[PDB]
RNA sequence: UCGUUGUUUUUUUCUG
């Protein structure tokens, strides 16, 4: 409802397909090329196009509408931008997998070290699971020390003894034992070299290795074009009002851009194979850090403050991360927290709500013939008087703030409209105590507005909450629809939780003074 | 298929007790009147005596009870414990029946034995848990309610009904109806996220707490430690 | 609305309440997707009522979704992470 | 907004040239495949109808709908006014006039005769039914999809279509 | 209403003879905070004594 | 194909609590936003009370579609489900 | 050449329209809103088959909105050109850059470079028309042209006719 | 500018002691010049929306750097009531 | 656990998630297949035909 | 003249 209309049909997701991003697709979806490292045009507003703050990416300020989609803060989801890397670089997360893939295939012919002739692999291919099949294939291929030139009818092999490779941090060392004994001429497997190797792999080995032609194509495990997230993903913090600081991602992206430009400038002049090496390793380092900043056995990139950087992996992991910080759990609206107090004169499922909270929280209500008069009375009562309403919502979603509407007498409700009345008697409202060990730790009560500023409970229902009136606090979550009210009333009503499925016994009972009195 | 909030600790009558006691309590006799149903409590006492079809029906019932006793005492509860959670109180249902119809006094019942046996047996075949006609479905249905049916037979025995309870016809019929309804009300509901419920019910007690026992033992079990302490 | 609260709500099986309590009373959002690539790159201009997935050159197979804004954000890192989670409103098996 | 009957069709790594609609080379797109499936999944063959039989079906359906609307109680315009909407009315009148002014068969009996004559890929046969030519030479010259098929039988079918040609 | 943010007293009601200052004046009902406790109260426009150049003036500004 | 014919419907005939809650919520929502009322009302203004009153009479035009684990499904009319 | 196909539409009924003959209400709404709509995948939606026995199935209730979502499947016949297909045409008007030709619902443009040379524009002839050897083109006159460019504009396709090839012009 | 009201502010940008205040009441008016008229932006210090009291004593002086340095001390009385906490 | 590791493995293997779990639909803010969301509600017309004649939709 | 926005980052001592 609150969303503006769209002609596109609305549906619900059903399947999420993973996979890597092909460079050509990256280019296709990007709307601009990011080349200039300095974010700001001339320190006089209108940041420079071609830089990290390109307005086509998406507007982040209210008064500017996105040059690409034409929407404001409401809808503009941020529009990617690509960036071309001069030199192919490893993708940090896929180093061990790339190592295993290289082991399983040839260095020159670029095919599996073995054919289907071997019965072990002949069976291994049949395994439907890509991951287990890959595990078996690696077990059966890492043994072969040499890529044979002849079928174990030439197999098309290279004949070169397949090198033994041992990972070293950000770099890969391949060890060859050349023809009885020779000097081991190991060397650093360059990302571009392996990329060119992978480009020649046929679909047969691809699928045999558990990969996919359309979605997971192995050479895509090496970075060539780095997409650039819009400003939304990396918004500009405001240390104090006017002065806005650069999010760590902004610094990291600008640094990678500078380094990439720098590599592009070595080839045109004296590049004595040692400036090239260190500089490209530096570029690899910033790329890896911007992708993850917790690599074992290596020092950690830092800001000039000395604090370690905020890599995306760090963002996602941890309790504070997205999954456990804003996806499963999230701070919600229409709640309240306060102190509790016993009150023997409340029925079991009732609950005392301080009047101020009742006046503050609100539950939308639709306008009908059965309530038109009552709702109109509420509206006349104003938001500062209880009972009374706070907002009126039109059929099209237009809101009315009754605080600033001096002309409330000039309002006549229309059927189908929605009124956010105060939290009135008999309403069903959830009620929780943290921690919520077991499902009895949170039930739905019936509201009964009372003065003073504490929630009130029937002394019996503490038992399930394991709560005492010595300063404990409990939360109150209000529904915001009619169905939700139905579920709360029918599934989470306190009376329906009297018997606990844990031990098929009653959970609440007579406690404290009532018990010692009845005895 | 029983929801965790619809069971109670009841005693299965047939499990404990000596062979002599079981015989004396459940076994009917028509040839020896010293071991036959008391006449006053039944209006048709004279009719029953010296009959055979009644005798064969009641021998079948007693055989079913003996089979139940042997089955439970050998297979299910070897130690002999006879108190186990099960759905539907029977004591409470019976005493509700008694109060409702004022079954006090020594009024002779008007309830024929074949009525009793046929009603009980029919009830045993109506406690639906799975509704399907597949051979496998029927076998599973029979397997599921086996213990509960054993209990029902242990309770609604002819001697017990006609002496200790003295139900009339209406009371017995209402009891059967109530048993059916209560059982059908005591099943798990499709969609119940029983997994989370089990998780919470198992975790919560641990919070309230030469071999090692307690939290360390539970932690060892959960991780499947190969070499426990 | 911590995790354990989510689990408690599941326990009672109050699905719709959990759904709205994590969308409507919190960071709701709407987006558009291309039904071919299954990405979120559709160029939508509502007042121009025009849409396009440039990579697919598509202008008719377009769907919109209602998802938590944090979900959109996570997907945006993941694309920025060189991983493409494609969303399809249909099952293929 | 308007739905289809074919599902999936996600992105594919290996593309094809067989997309842009072509009658000569028979690239009809994925929406007119060789053997399609209907709403309920019953195997249904592709259907293409000549101008005359399309006119017959359109006219009969439109008049049936007009009768149903009118509750118990024929020309293109009066068969075009049944439709509602200015744009819908215009398009239906124009297409009905096209059917009238190019349908090679008009009445029920002539259409029945030609259909029985006609009743291998359905497209060529349907286009042959819709396309009338004086001789085999012209039929092949205007239709490049049947120049070489090792089974001609165009001359007799063309002569039949000619003999059923109504006087003008 | 340009008559906001001016000290106003009350003449009839339960808070008779108390000082205060107008806060919101949407119309026909003035919400004037009370100086003695930490609370605000509403009161119609007819039950207010307005501070002015001379003494206290009823609602005739 | 996916639907199961009325004669072999095997699921429990009763009405599960979850079905009860969903039906009540849906009906109340519908009524509360200008929908027809299939039964008379005497003095009750709340849509949800109206919903339970309607259910108690077995007068609800809703068909529950139960999805079996495989994917096949059967459908029950709210008029034919035994409500406790 | 026309196609007969099975087509379906998605309907979202407000609950205020909950009554016995909602089926017929949806049927007539579909009839009203289906015709005259053109798409690049199917084309000119002109007619509907079985306008009285549409099988709407069973509607699905949308949660969170309460509206009834209907998968209205049906059968309809519609038309759309394809390049490499030859069908006669009817001219409608005349312009310097190519005489407009209305092939039924659509209109045909002709390039200035895909027209016979012996045929020239003569506004003096009354009514205006083009002349040639034993060939005369006028509104409502059967003219053969080939359409090989199909650039659908989502709302109305753009077709171009050429009369510069053999056995092309007016029969 | 802040949604509250500035009326209790003096002409010198401060609020005098002995006056009453409340939530969303701007007790200090500070304006920052906008980097290039209408080149000024607020830097006020509104009172916490959930606190009320009586301005008690305003302290005005110069910081280490000679810039004007202010401090405002509001006071109020807390009446014991329901919900409070006590302990022997 | 080990979120980024799982995501990397899935991306490498192009794993497909059917969105028939609980946590999935929770993330995507969809009615989970459970509790009140373990079925679907279809509006019938066979029974609604029984409405009196003046109940016909406009 | 509706409209009308207010930081992050850590660390700390606390509450149940
Ligand atoms: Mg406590
Ligand atoms: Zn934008
Ligand atoms: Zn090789
Ligand atoms: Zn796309």
């Amino acid at each position: 409802s609150q969303f503006p209309y769209s002609s596109a049909p609305l549906r619900s997701v059903k399947e999420v397909q993973f996979g890597l991003l092909s460079p050509e697709e990256i280019r296709a979806i990007s709307v601009v090329k990011i080349e200039y490292p300095e974010i700001m045009d001339e320190s006089r507003q209108r940041p420079r196009e071609g830089g990290l703050n390109d307005p086509k990416l998406g507007s982040i300020d209210r008064n500017f509408k996105c040059q690409t989609c034409g929407e404001g803060m409401a809808e503009c989801p941020g529009h990617f931008g690509h960036m071309e890397l001069a030199k192919p670089v490893f993708h940090i997360g896929f180093i061990p997998k790339i190592k295993k893939v290289c082991e399983c295939i040839c260095m020159n012919c670029g095919k599996l070290l073995l054919d289907e002739t071997n019965p072990t692999m002949a069976q291994a291919i049949r395994i439907r699971d890509p991951k287990k099949r890959f595990n078996a294939v690696w077990q059966l291929c890492k043994t072969k020390m040499v890529c044979e030139a002849d079928a174990p009818v030439s197999r098309g092999g290279c004949g070169n003894t397949q090198p033994v490779v041992r990972k070293d941090g950000m770099k890969l060392w391949g060890t060859w034992k050349k023809s009885r004994d020779a000097q081991p001429e190991r060397k650093l497997l360059t990302p571009g070299e392996i990329l060119n190797v992978f480009k020649h792999i046929s679909p047969e080995d691809c699928f045999r290795l558990g990969f996919n032609e359309d979605y997971a194509r192995p050479e895509w495990m090496i970075i060539t074009v780095l997409p650039v997230p819009p400003p939304q993903v990396r918004p500009s913090i405001a240390m104090d009002e006017t002065t806005q600081g650069q999010d760590d991602l902004t610094h990291k992206l600008s640094d990678i851009l500078k380094a990439n430009i720098n590599v592009q400038k070595l080839e045109m002049d004296g590049s004595p194979q040692h400036i090239i090496n260190e500089v490209e390793q530096l570029l690899q380092f910033h790329v890896a850090t911007y992708m993850d900043n917790d690599i074992a056995g290596q020092p950690q990139a830092l800001q000039k403050s000395g604090r370690p950087v905020k890599a995306i992996r760090a963002r996602l992991k941890g309790k504070e991360g997205r999954l456990r910080g804003n996806l499963m759990g999230k701070r919600v609206d229409f709640s309240a927290r306060t102190v509790i107090s016993g009150d023997p004169n409340l029925e079991l499922d009732q609950v005392g709500v301080p009047i101020s909270i009742a006046k503050t929280l609100s539950y939308p209500e639709t306008v009908t013939q059965y309530n038109i008069h009552r709702l109109t009375e509420y509206v006349r009562n104003g938001p500062n008087e209880h009972p009374g309403a706070k907002y009126v919502i039109r059929d099209n979603g237009d809101r009315i703030d009754l605080r600033y509407h001096k002309r409330a007498g000039d309002i006549v409700l229309q059927y189908g409209w929605k009124v956010e009345r105060h939290l009135m008697d008999d309403d069903p409202v959830l009620f929780n105590r943290q921690p919520s060990l077991h499902k009895m730790s949170m039930m739905a009560h019936r509201v009964k507005v009372m003065p003073y500023s504490t929630f009130r409970l029937n002394l019996s229902v503490t038992s399930p909450y394991n709560a005492d009136f010595d300063g404990d606090e409990m939360n109150l979550h209000v529904p915001q629809s009619e169905e939700t009210r139905a579920e709360l009333s029918q599934l989470c009503a306190v009376p329906l939780q009297i018997v606990s499925p844990q031990s098929n016994k009653p959970v609440m009972g007579i406690v404290q003074d009532t018990l010692c009195g009845v005895r | 298929g029983l929801d965790g909030t619809q069971v109670e600790r009841q005693t299965i009558d047939t499990i404990p007790g000596s062979d002599k006691a079981f015989h004396k309590r459940y076994y009917v006799d028509l040839m020896d009147e010293k071991n036959s149903i008391k006449p006053d409590v039944i209006e048709y006492a004279a009719d029953i005596l010296g009959d055979v079809e009644l005798q064969k029906e009641l021998n079948s019932e007693y055989e079913q009870l003996v089979s139940d006793r042997k089955f439970l005492r050998e297979i299910v509860f070897v130690n002999g414990d006879h108190n186990w959670p099960l759905p539907v109180n029977l004591r409470r249902i019976i005493q509700n029946a008694q109060q409702i119809f004022h079954l006090d006094r020594a009024k002779a019942s008007d309830l024929t034995i074949p009525e009793i046996i046929h009603g009980v047996r029919d009830l045993c075949k109506k406690l639906f848990v799975l509704r399907g006609e597949n051979e496998l479905i029927k076998e599973a249905q029979q397997n599921a309610t086996s213990l509960f049916q054993c209990l029902v037979r242990a309770r609604l025995a002819t001697r017990r009904i006609l002496e200790e309870f003295r139900l009339n016809r209406d009371a017995f019929e209402w009891v059967l109806g109530t048993i059916e309804a209560q059982f059908q009300r005591s099943l798990v509901h499709p969609g119940e996220m029983v997994g989370v419920i089990a998780a919470q019910s198992i975790g919560e007690p641990a919070t309230q707490m030469n071999v090692t026992l307690g939290v360390p033992r539970l932690k060892e079990i959960l991780n499947v430690a190969k070499n426990i302490k | 609305f911590g995790e354990m609260e989510r689990d408690c709500m599941i326990a009672h099986g109050a699905a719709g309440f959990l759904k709205e309590r994590l969308m409507e009373a919190s960071d709701a959002f709407r987006v558009h997707v291309c039904g071919i690539c299954g990405l979120m790159s559709v160029i939508a201009n509502l007042k121009k009522n025009q849409f396009e997935c440039r990579s697919c050159k598509n202008k008719t197979n377009i769907y919109q979704l209602h998802i938590p804004y944090a979900a959109k954000l996570l997907f945006q890192e993941l694309m920025a992470m060189n991983i493409a989670p494609r969303l399809y409103t249909e099952r293929s098996g | 907004v308007s739905t289809s009957t074919v599902g999936a069709r996600r992105r594919r790594a290996k593309q094809q040239v067989d997309d842009e609609e072509n009658a000569t080379l028979l690239r009809l797109g994925p929406e007119f495949a060789l053997k399609q499936y209907d709403h309920d999944g019953n195997e249904h063959d592709l259907i293409a109808l000549s101008l005359s039989e399309s006119r017959l079906l359109i006219r009969e359906a439109l008049k049936a709908r007009s009768r149903a609307r009118n509750g118990g109680v024929i020309d293109d315009d009066e068969l075009a006014k049944v439709t509602s909407g200015a744009v819908a009315n215009g398009v239906v009148k124009k297409t009905l006039d096209y059917l009238n002014t190019f349908a090679r068969f008009k009445d029920e009996e002539t259409c029945t005769a030609v259909d029985q004559l006609l009743h291998l890929h359905p497209f060529e046969i349907a286009q042959l039914s819709s396309l009338g030519c004086e001789d085999v030479d012209e039929a092949i010259t205007l239709i490049p999809s049947l120049a070489a098929k090792k089974e001609v039988n165009l001359q007799r079918i063309l002569d039949e279509l000619n003999r059923l040609e109504d006087p003008y | 209403d340009p008559t906001l943010n001016k000290t106003v007293k009350i003449r009839q009601g339960g808070y008779k003879g108390k000082i205060g200052i107008v806060k919101e004046a949407n119309g026909d009902r003035f919400r004037v905070e009370l100086h003695n406790p930490n609370k605000t109260i509403p009161i119609p426009c007819s039950f207010l004594l307005i501070e002015s150049t001379h003494g206290w003036v009823p609602y005739e500004d | 194909e996916l639907a199961i014919l009325k004669e072999e419907r095997t699921t429990t005939p009763y009405l599960t609590k979850y079905e009860r809650a969903r039906i009540l919520g849906t009906r109340a929502l519908q009524i509360s936003m200008n929908a027809p009322v299939l039964v008379d009302i005497e003095g009750e203004t709340d849509p949800l009370q109206i919903a339970m009153k309607e259910l108690s009479q077995r007068k609800i035009p809703l068909v529950i579609r139960r999805y079996l684990p495989d994917g096949s499904y059967e459908d029950w009319g709210c008029d034919e489900l035994i409500v406790d | 050449m026309f196609f007969l196909k099975d087509l379906s539409l998605i309907l979202t009924l407000h609950p205020s329209y909950f009554g016995p003959q909602m089926n017929q209400y949806l049927r007539e709404k579909l009839l009203t809103d289906v015709e005259g709509t053109c798409t690049g995948q199917f084309g000119y939606i002109v007619t509907v088959l079985d306008g009285m026995n549409i099988d709407v199935g069973k509607g699905r209730i949308i949660p969170g909105s309460g509206s009834a979502e209907f998968e209205v499947k049906y059968r309809a016949v519609v038309w759309k050109p394809f390049k490499g297909e030859v069908v006669d045409a009817i001219v409608s008007n005349v312009s310097p850059i190519g005489f407009f030709a209305d092939v039924g619902p659509l209109n045909v443009f002709v390039s200035t470079r895909l027209i016979p040379d012996n045929l020239v524009y003569n506004p003096s002839n009354s009514p205006p028309a083009y002349m040639s050897n034993d060939e005369l083109i006028t509104k409502g006159s059967k003219v053969r042209l080939k359409v090989v460019g199909t650039r659908t504009d989502v709302n109305e396709i753009y077709a171009i006719g050429s009369i510069k090839e053999d056995f092309l012009g007016a029969i | 500018l802040k949604h509250g009201t500035y009326e209790k502010l003096d002409e010198d940008g401060l609020i005098a002691p002995g006056v009453r205040v409340s939530g969303d009441d701007i007790i200090i008016g500070k304006t920052t010049p906008i980097p290039p008229y209408h080149t000024k932006r607020d830097a006020s210090t509104p009172l916490r929306s959930t606190e009320n009291g009586i301005v008690d004593q305003v302290l005005l002086t110069t910081n280490q750097e000679g810039l004007k340095f202010v401090k405002v001390r509001m006071r109020t009385t807390k009446v014991p009531q329901i919900g409070d906490k006590f302990a022997s | 656990e080990e979120t980024v590791e799982i995501l990397f493995e899935a991306g490498a293997a192009a794993e497909l998630d059917d969105c028939r779990g609980v946590s999935e639909n929770v993330m995507l803010g969809q009615l989970a297949p459970m509790g009140t969301g373990a079925f679907d509600v279809m509006i019938d017309e066979k029974l609604l035909t029984s409405l009196p004649a003046d109940y016909a939709p406009t």
